[PDB]
């Protein structure tokens, strides 16, 4: 894969959260596992510099932008650079969804990165009202408890002035009054929800020495200790899954319900298993597409080919599927194969009748013409009629694959065409 | 005059706090006042207050994301007021030609007069209990988090949502508007009879009423 300019993944226009289909195509193409890192921060904290120097390089649409670039310190894996552009620009556009953009940047990424310019005073905390709504904005089980299961590692970044600051800087004070109660909600969440936490600092690049290397340390940290986006026990997210998650979360927001973590995984399983069926079906029309040539000699042969190919395609289902709880897909696959069988059997019977009647016509119509003219009413034609009919039946069966319904129809010919032989013997 | 503006602006510069970018603010003020610039933005300066004398001709004031407490007297020529995410307690009288009032995440207690030229307006994330009559052409209103008690009367395209409030009442004045209004009033502890009263009311020829989301 190769992108030179980051494009919009979720635009935030006309008071609506919409996905970008052209950018979802690029996701559905990248089949390599992903390490997702967002860059959340206010509208002009210089958000870009942490992307160009992260992907490795050198008046827009607001929302979440992405940049896919190969992982510079990993094989196979591919890191994704999310970035909330225009976050908080009260002047430019609607702000009903800044909390939504925050929640989505949490749910999609694997290492959440805030980017404030201040000194984490009370102002920089009042500019972080998004985190006080995470318990009101994101469900996790169709409660705010299992958040540490999938929540990313916090990496704060102060762009003008390390972890010594942050470790004690979120030490909430004890109390019970309402005045100190509001002071807990931000710091309570940043500590309890996110598994690993951090902090960084960056000197100003004006009026550089301890900045390029200062940011090089942070970039090396992100390159080194970043972890692959996991869902529920492994399952390294990889393109198509990220697209499924984006679509699920957005179609949940623009529908009413909350972005669920369980449902966004159940639908992903029921779509990545909805491909296992159409994969095991193609492996059935392909194998039994040149292993069967109707009509067949016997029936045990066709049933022996089925019983083989069925449990051979069931293997293809197992090899590319997971979480078929209650075994709902591993029976809509079987019921879709038994119908194929019951149809193949009737198709074979009809294809047997076809060739039987065709050979009937081809071989016996000469005799029909001969007796139709009267070349056998001569006083001596009964014996030669017997000769030709017996040897012609001898030339009937020495014709491979006449179908199981072989002579069953043939007797309908002889039994209904005996008055000819009757009159011939009478005319002898 | 003009040189008298520089006096009060250079006098605010001194009466500031440690982490209060006032030199940049004064530089922006002199950058606007001299070029006769219509726009003036004091984006992110950790300001605890503003000077008493803004330029008397601006049409756009963006003083959001600060630690303000009360705005100075806005110039009459103002047409857009973007003052959100700071700590306001009351709004000085709005200029008569105002067209956009964007003030959220503050601590407003009540709203003063609203001129007839307010097109859009966002007062969400505050502590308001009552609102004056919304102007004739007020298009979008966001009061998504306050302490409202009763829905305001409109003085007849419209789209206001009063999410997350303690209002819980719909009189006739709502059901007298045509099928162009949109009043999302979700997350409200509405009356037990008014809860399905809307259901059996909306399941009727309600093409002489408004859309009501809850």
């Amino acid at each position: 894969i190769h992108m030179t300019g980051p494009m919009c993944l979720i635009e935030n226009t006309n008071g609506r959260l919409m996905a970008n289909p052209e950018a979802l195509k690029i996701l559905s193409a990248i089949t390599q596992p992903m390490v997702v890192v967002a860059i959340v921060g206010l509208y002009r904290t210089g958000k870009s510099y942490l992307m160009n120097k992260l992907a490795g390089k050198k008046s827009h649409t607001k929302g979440i932008w992405m940049w896919c670039v190969p992982h510079p310190k990993k094989p196979g894996h591919i890191l994704v650079l999310l970035d909330t552009e225009g976050l908080g620009d009260v002047e430019k556009g609607d702000n009903q969804n800044d909390s939504w953009i925050f929640a989505l940047a949490v749910l999609l990424s694997s290492t959440f990165v805030y980017n404030s310019i201040g000194t984490i005073n009370q102002q920089a905390m009042d500019q972080l009202y998004y985190v006080t709504e995470l318990t009101h904005r994101i469900r996790s089980k169709s409660d705010s408890a299992d958040f540490v299961s999938f929540f990313p590692d916090f990496v704060w970044t102060l762009r003008d002035f390390p972890d010594e600051y942050l470790t004690y800087s979120l030490k909430l004070k004890k109390g019970t009054s309402q005045k100190d109660e509001t002071f807990n909600l931000p710091r309570l969440c940043i500590r309890k929800f996110f598994p690993k936490k951090k902090c960084f600092v960056f000197d100003r690049p004006v009026h550089d020495p301890e900045f390029v290397q200062q940011v090089a340390d942070f970039c090396s940290y992100i390159f080194s200790n970043s972890k692959t986006k996991t869902l529920s026990g492994g399952i390294q997210v990889n393109g198509p899954r990220l697209e499924s998650l984006v679509l699920t979360y957005v179609n949940a927001i623009s529908s009413g319900d909350l972005p669920c973590m369980e449902n966004a995984v159940l639908a992903l399983a029921q779509i990545e298993n909805s491909a296992a069926v159409q994969k095991a079906i193609a492996h059935y029309e392909q194998q039994m597409g040149q292993k069967v040539q109707l009509p067949t000699e016997t029936l045990q042969e066709l049933l022996d080919l089925h019983r083989d190919s069925e449990r051979e395609a069931i293997e293809v289902f197992i090899r590319s599927s997971f979480k078929d709880v209650d075994h709902l897909f591993q029976k809509e696959l079987a019921a879709q194969l038994e119908k194929k069988r019951d149809d193949f059997c009737k198709q074979n019977q009809e294809a047997s009748s076809d060739r039987c009647s065709a050979l009937l016509q081809v071989i016996f119509s000469p005799l029909e013409e001969e007796v139709k003219a009267g070349i056998y009413s001569k006083p001596g034609g009964y014996r030669l009629f017997v000769q030709k009919l017996q040897d012609l039946k001898k030339k009937y069966y020495e014709e491979p694959r006449k179908g199981i319904q072989a002579e069953e129809i043939l007797q309908t010919y002889l039994k209904s065409k005996e008055s000819m032989t009757d009159a011939i013997l009478q005319t002898d | 005059t003009y040189a008298d503006y520089f006096s009060a602006w250079d006098k605010w510069e001194k009466q500031a706090l440690p982490g209060e970018e006032r030199d940049e603010a004064v530089s922006r003020l002199k950058e606007c006042l001299i070029n006769n610039s219509d726009e003036l933005r004091l984006d992110r300066l950790n300001l605890s207050s503003l000077p008493d004398n803004l330029p008397a001709q601006i049409t756009l004031l963006n003083v959001s994301y600060n630690q303000l407490t009360n705005l100075p007297e806005l110039p009459v020529t103002l047409k857009k007021l973007y003052s959100a995410s700071n700590k306001l307690s009351e709004l000085p009288v709005l200029p008569p030609a105002l067209e956009s009032l964007q003030v959220q995440h503050n601590e407003l207690e009540n709203l003063p007069a609203l001129p007839d030229s307010l097109l859009t307006m966002n007062i969400s994330y505050n502590e308001i209990v009552s609102l004056p009559s919304l102007p004739q052409a007020l298009k979008n209103l966001r009061a998504t988090r306050n302490f409202l008690t009763e829905l305001p009367a409109f003085s007849e395209v419209r789209e206001y949502f009063f999410d997350r409030n303690q209002i819980s009442h719909i009189p006739e004045s709502i059901l007298n508007l045509r099928n162009e209004c949109s009043i999302h009033i979700s997350d409200n502890p509405l009356s037990s009879h008014a809860l399905p009263a809307l259901q059996r009311l909306t399941s009727s020829p309600d093409y002489h009423g408004p859309r009501i989301y809850f």
